């Protein structure tokens, strides 16, 4: 659907109508917001229906209307700077350990600006970076 | 020109005037001997004594000058108090201490700027101690629904009793993240029946009373730790 | 991790744009609080205040929707403001920190500056250089009068400190009703110690947000 829809009732009779309960919001909290209000005034908050949404669909404001029981996937180590960073730090360790130790260890050519720099060995990099 | 006419308590440890005596409620209190004094470390010492204006500051109840210079009593009041003390801190022992006597006694100087404010602490039921313990009389107003439309939340909470100095009010809650929250709104102080109350205001909307979980003003002071959560159901007033 | 220090300007010229600096330096910044000021002034109540975001909401209250501009400074994970043509009651105590999106209440003790509407020039007027005279006379009790006597520096509501650390049995802030003339008195004094016989000096060192002056006695 498009960003800023109006008739989110009509979506919710049409949700109501077909079997399937599973309401997956994924775009922002306005939105978010926006379903639950169309959600609570018809009285068809949790009664069978599914909310399975991440952290930043309720971030901003968007429990200000919906009640306690809304499944929010927090996100790990996506905001955090304490201990992320670390992980992120030690993962890339690891990643360029297990990298030199194999084979494909070419030193691409000083990509400096106004030059061409496309490094030849860029897919197979990858590849082994994967 | 340093301090204004402030008809105000101690303001905790951090007070506004360098003439304190203690961060809290004085040690002694009404039954024995009260030593209220203060403190000038500059130039007050003209022509012999320093020229001190002592009366009994109540909160509400107009003060009185009583001794003047520490050294000579004014007429009008009866003498019953013991007015020594020289040189920098003049002791006024008080051993009559009646209903209307124990009050702040601010040692108003003559010497550098005559409309000035000294110190004193407020005689009060001393509830920070193991004898008497400061019981929060926790009442909670239901706020209207109506109310909550405009931006205004009738959410105040009742804190009688309470310990006026080290005003921290622990929030029991699930998940609650700011480095203080409390309205100030204490009463005077009065040394009779000491009612005075901290209406604590947390004015919200009426889409944040919805994600709010229940209000429960749950008092931790360092004179009474103990769990009073009043658990009160919101809902339409 | 969790800070939630008011590291912002205290003391700034009347009707003049106030920079509040709140330094949170905490998890993230991007969209997960509301960090807003909590209207907390003794006299009358306060209104339910708005909540900033990514795209840098700086509307609070409908007066002030659009008035200010709150910039995101993105940079040192903090955010500037542009309070013009502040009242009375409005400028009180200020809690720029870590607000719950909630309005649940608080469970650590008593922090925030407190901005007055004093002038810079009436407030400092050099710090009263008071030598600490020790009475070591008014042996009454646990609780005496003893204590610094250092006045004529920035208001009340700054970061109090002590003589590089020193004892802090009993210390709680209380804002209280500050002075128009400028002449703020504060003197902070502790319920045990400094009350005891002999030599012991207690001279206080009270820091200050916007000069960092911890050398005046």
């Amino acid at each position: 659907f498009d960003p800023g829809t109006k008739n989110v009732t009509a979506l919710l009779m049409e949700a109501r109508e077909l079997e399937a309960r599973v309401i997956i919001l994924s775009a922002s909290e306005d939105d978010a917001a926006t379903v639950y209000r169309a959600a609570a005034m018809l009285n068809m908050t949790g009664s069978g229906y599914v909310w399975l949404v991440g952290e930043r669909e309720i971030s901003g404001n968007a429990l200000r209307y919906a009640p306690d029981g809304i499944i929010g996937l927090q996100l790990i180590n996506g905001k955090n700077e304490s201990a992320h960073i670390s992980d992120a730090v030690g993962v890339v360790a690891q990643a360029v350990h297990e990298l030199l130790e194999k084979e494909n260890i070419t030193d691409p050519p000083r990509g400096c600006v106004g030059n061409t720099n496309i490094w030849k060995t860029g897919p197979l990099f990858k590849r082994v970076l994967m | 020109d340093i301090q204004w006419v402030l008809l105000l308590w101690v303001p905790g440890s951090t007070g506004d005037i360098v003439l304190t005596q203690s961060p809290a409620s004085l040690a002694v209190s009404l039954g024995q001997r009260a030593t209220i004094s203060c403190k000038a470390s500059q130039s007050v010492d003209y022509d012999g004594n320093s020229y001190m204006n002592w009366y009994q500051q109540k909160p509400g109840q107009p003060p009185k000058l009583l001794i003047y210079a520490a050294s000579n009593l004014e007429s009008g009041i009866p003498a019953r108090f013991s007015g020594s003390g020289s040189g920098t801190d003049f002791t006024l022992n008080i051993h009559p201490v009646e209903e209307e006597d124990a009050a702040t006694y601010y040692c108003q100087q003559g010497n550098e700027d005559p409309p000035t404010f000294g110190g004193g602490t407020k005689l009060e039921i001393k509830r920070a101690d193991a004898r008497t313990v400061a019981a929060p009389s926790v009442f909670i107003f239901p706020p209207s629904d109506e109310q909550l439309k405009s931006g205004t939340a009738s959410v105040v909470c009742l804190l009688n009793n309470f310990y006026p100095r080290e005003a921290k009010v622990q929030w029991k809650v699930d998940n609650a993240l700011q480095s203080g929250n409390s309205q100030e709104s204490v009463t005077e102080q009065d040394s009779k029946d000491s009612t005075y109350s901290l209406s604590s205001t947390l004015t919200l909307s009426k889409a944040d009373y919805e994600k709010h979980k229940v209000y429960a003003c749950e008092v931790t002071h360092q004179g009474l730790s103990s769990p009073v959560t009043k658990s009160f159901n919101r809902g339409e007033c | 991790d969790v800070q939630l220090q008011e590291s912002g300007p205290g003391l700034v010229k009347p009707s003049q744009s106030l920079s509040l600096t709140c330094t949170v330096t905490g998890y993230s910044i991007t969209s997960d609080y509301a960090w807003n000021w909590i209207r907390q002034f003794p006299g009358n109540k306060l209104e339910w205040m708005g909540y900033i975001s990514y795209s840098g909401s700086t509307g609070y209250n409908p007066s002030l929707k659009s008035r200010i501009s709150i910039t995101r400074d993105t940079s040192k994970n903090q955010f500037f403001l542009q309070l013009n043509s502040v009242t009375t009651e409005d400028t009180a105590t200020y809690y720029c920190a870590r607000l719950y999106y909630g309005f649940y209440g608080m469970d650590y003790w008593g922090q925030g500056t407190s901005v007055t509407v004093s002038s810079a020039k009436t407030t400092t007027k050099g710090p009263s250089v008071f030598p600490l005279a020790p009475s070591s006379k008014s042996t009454s009790g646990g609780t005496a009068a003893l204590g610094c006597l250092v006045k004529d520096y920035f208001p009340e509501p700054v970061t109090v400190s002590w003589n590089s650390g020193a004892l802090t049995s009993g210390v709680h802030t209380f804002p209280a009703v500050l002075q128009s003339s400028g002449l703020y008195s504060l003197s902070s004094v502790v319920t045990v110690p400094s009350s005891s016989l002999g030599t012991q000096t207690y001279i206080c060192n009270v820091n200050h947000k916007p000069s960092n002056t911890k050398v005046d006695k």
